[PDB]
């Protein structure tokens, strides 16, 4: 039913009340400062990589994958023999008077084998992920989830991997197909998502029936 | 260059024009001394690449000096100097003191008779 | 369930300097032999080596090792150290 | 879900430009790419299919 | 059935919160270092 | 599974430019291309057709 | 069946965990040799 | 499985730039191409279409 | 049947490993030969 | 099950100074035979031709050499060594 | 030059014009005097090979 | 099923002084005569010619002398050596 409790997926407030901030300080300047959060240094001219843990970067999925293989063989064999007078000299009648040389036989054999495969996978979107960790050389372990309630249903995309800090490009973007360890899932919830699996007789009778 | 901005923090997208006239690739050779020292320098050559017209007061930057065995045995930045009917060559300067080592060869010197 | 030991060797590179050591795990379930013993292993294996005094430098790594449809059988997990 | 994978040995000179070497150039090459799923279990031959095809003459 | 349960092969926190750092050194320079690796 | 495998000798002078050899130019060219599976068992041509093809007359 | 246990031919871990490498000689140069293979 | 197999005597003259010469200037021309599996057995006459063949009136 | 034992014909190992080489000399040169053959 | 032994020698060719051994692993087998008695015929081999002082420098390769369907009845193992 | 750069650490792709006029391929002769001992140096005769003008203050590498 | 001998000369060029040996193996059988037969024999050959101290130089070579279909009913070894 639509009546069912539910829990959005975007949960908390979804407002926040602006603070009004510290009263100046009678300095003599109109100028005040605002509690300076991070000290950390900042190059200017670099490329603004993610380079700690809270940085966030850019994916483009761009995945496409291809495979095929096929395979054939074939074998025939055909042979037919005939012999046979029709008229038998008379001083060869001893020999081939009757049918005892008429001969006759014929043969075959045809094989014909065939195999192939096919695998083939694409993928188009385009995920912000957050650095998990930085590893001893510098690559950046890499993670991150989008969700989407559409409606009726949730669907997830999330990914996982190691990226290099000299494959990102301009906008902190880096393809997937740069990243190594890339676990990429795009999975879906409810009714919609249901009517996609098999249903436990048919997915038995799939592994188990023969043929 | 695109290496080398890209190490420094600076990633050139793939596609671009890149058309620069005020650098030159260069080949850098070195005479590495007997008994050469980690902190000491020596002198280096430095000799035009591609399709450069002068090396008159260009600077070089950072390069590895290799022996034999691909192994990085000097550090080679500093600037260039260049002479300034027989003209001076112009494609090929020198560096005094611009390399610096890195490795020392190990020598059997003091030892036997 | 949750009881898992004997964390054996599995590689010894001078080139690099490298040791792996290498475990299993069961499906539904959990490893860590002692913390220590893959470290005297791996100091065993340096001095074995020319190098000695191995650092771990490195977390776990688990790849499934036996596939069974749409499961994972075992699990190898991987110690990495360094000889210095 | 499918896994590719790879191993192989790779030369550090045909490496070209922006890290990509082509997998004709690796030495050892494996390539792996497998499925799960009844979408993979539905690609098995099944097991009287494939005892009569090992078994079965002609 | 749909509703057995699983677990995405994205494992883990898909969440890093970030570090707020070193506090600085009061040696009269603004740069501050960043504990280098 | 698909297995391709190559062995023979190759006279380091006709290496051309990025490492490559036609294997017209190795002596004693070993290849083989072999698979496994279903798909390769269904090439087979079973144990009473192939003892037709090499006894039975004609 | 599609159930049986099976060895992928790519056996063994898919990564490596880097080495932080040696620590650096307070030799005065910031040059730092990587053990030559 | 194929076998091609060659052997012969070459004077050391007719050889030509990239160490090639053609089969017609070797002397002792000895060229086997062969092959095995039942591709092979097929094309095998059979025993009793050989006999006749060979012993057969006509 | 497909699942007689048979011997490929590129029979042996299909990977070397490869020798490290000799220990330089310490005769005070870069260049190590590579014991000609 | 896991019991092997009797590792022999395979190749040894003066020209660059190469010996190899093998060894034989059964499909649900493993196999380490001494670690001691390998390096020991690997010097053998050396001091029979002109070098000397076998260093193992490398590491096992394990080839199938018995095929039967999808599966592996024997897998050779290779020791290489360079006599010095 | 893309076998030392290659070498040297850097892989020009195979199709690029590589237009350049500051080098010059050439033979190296030279003398190997009897007794010659390990440390010791020689004089070398440099040529040009292909069409290059001049080698006025080239460098041999 | 292991045991093999008696291998014998086929061989003896003067020119550049190649002594070549030939033995046999069955199909399911291995072979080594002694491993110093084939050196006295050489040695012999070398003496008749002009040359002399022959030198193995080489490693055996296998080629498949009788075929019965998709088998090796008998495969022949060759040993050579350089008179000098
Ligand atoms: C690779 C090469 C290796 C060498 C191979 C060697 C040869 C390999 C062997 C090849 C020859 C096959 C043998 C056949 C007979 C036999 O043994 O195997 C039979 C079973 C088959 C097995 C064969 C598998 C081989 C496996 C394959 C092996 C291949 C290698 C059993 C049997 O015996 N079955 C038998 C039984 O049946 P039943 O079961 O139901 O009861 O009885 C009935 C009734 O008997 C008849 O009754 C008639 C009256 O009614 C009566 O006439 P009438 O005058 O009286 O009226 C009549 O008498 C007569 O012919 C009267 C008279 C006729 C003279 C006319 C002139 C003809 C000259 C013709 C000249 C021939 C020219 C070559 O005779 C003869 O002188 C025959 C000539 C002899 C030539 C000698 C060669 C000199 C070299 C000359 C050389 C020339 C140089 C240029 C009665 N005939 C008989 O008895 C039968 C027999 C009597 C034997 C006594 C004579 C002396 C033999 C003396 C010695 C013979 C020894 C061999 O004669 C034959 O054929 C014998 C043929 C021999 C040829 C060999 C050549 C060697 C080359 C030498 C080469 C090295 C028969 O029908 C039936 O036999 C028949 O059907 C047969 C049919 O006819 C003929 C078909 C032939 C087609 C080719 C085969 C095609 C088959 C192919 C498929 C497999
Ligand atoms: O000469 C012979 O041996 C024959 C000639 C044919 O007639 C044959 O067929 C057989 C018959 O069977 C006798 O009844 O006799």
């Amino acid at each position: 039913c639509a009546w069912i409790p539910a829990k959005p997926l975007v949960q908390g407030a979804t407002t926040a009340q602006p603070i009004p901030g510290p009263v100046p300080v009678a300095n003599g300047s109109i100028f005040q400062s605002a509690q300076p959060i991070n000290y950390g240094y900042q190059p200017l001219f670099e490329d603004r990589r993610p380079r700690n843990i809270g940085d966030t970067l850019t994916i483009v999925l761009q995945e496409n994958v291809s495979a095929s293989k096929s395979s054939s063989a074939n074998a025939s064999r055909d042979g037919k023999t005939s012999f046979g007078f029709d008229t038998v000299p008379r001083y060869l009648q001893g020999l081939f008077g009757n049918s005892r040389a008429d001969m006759e036989a014929s043969g075959g054999n045809s094989f014909n084998g065939k195999g192939g495969a096919n695998a083939s996978n694409t993928f188009s979107g385009t995920l912000t992920v957050t650095v998990d960790q930085v590893l001893a050389n510098g690559n950046l372990h890499v993670v991150g989830e989008k969700q989407i309630a559409i409606n009726q249903g949730t669907e997830f995309i999330r990914f996982s991997g190691v990226v290099n800090p000299r494959t990102i490009s301009g906008s902190n973007s880096v393809p997937s197909t740069q990243v190594a360890d890339a676990r990429i899932e795009y999975v879906g919830n409810g009714y919609i998502n249901e009517a996609q699996n098999m249903g436990w007789l048919q997915r038995f009778f799939l592994n188990l029936s023969p043929m | 260059l695109n290496n080398m901005l890209s190490q420094l923090g600076i990633t050139v997208p793939t596609g671009t024009n890149m058309q620069l006239k005020n650098v030159a690739a260069v080949m850098v050779t070195a005479s590495y001394p007997p008994f050469a020292r980690q902190g000491q320098t020596i002198d280096v050559v430095v000799s035009s690449m591609g399709n450069a017209k002068s090396l008159r007061g260009g600077t070089l930057l950072m390069t590895p000096l290799k022996g034999v065995d691909s192994q990085v045995y000097a550090l080679a930045q500093g600037n260039i100097l260049v002479g300034g009917v027989q003209v001076n060559q112009l494609n090929g300067g020198r560096i005094t003191n611009g390399a610096i080592i890195e490795r020392e060869l190990p020598t059997q010197f003091g030892a036997g008779n | 369930c949750t009881i898992t030991r004997q964390a054996q060797v599995s590689e010894a590179s001078p080139i690099s300097g490298i040791v792996r050591l290498t475990y299993n795990q069961p499906l539904f379930f959990t490893s860590r032999t002692d913390d220590y013993v893959s470290h005297g292993t791996a100091t065993r294996e340096c001095q074995q080596m020319g190098y000695a005094d191995a650092v771990s430098f490195g977390q776990p790594v688990g790849t499934c090792s036996i596939y069974a449809g749409s499961l994972c059988l075992n699990t190898r997990f991987t110690l990495s150290w360094q000889c210095r």
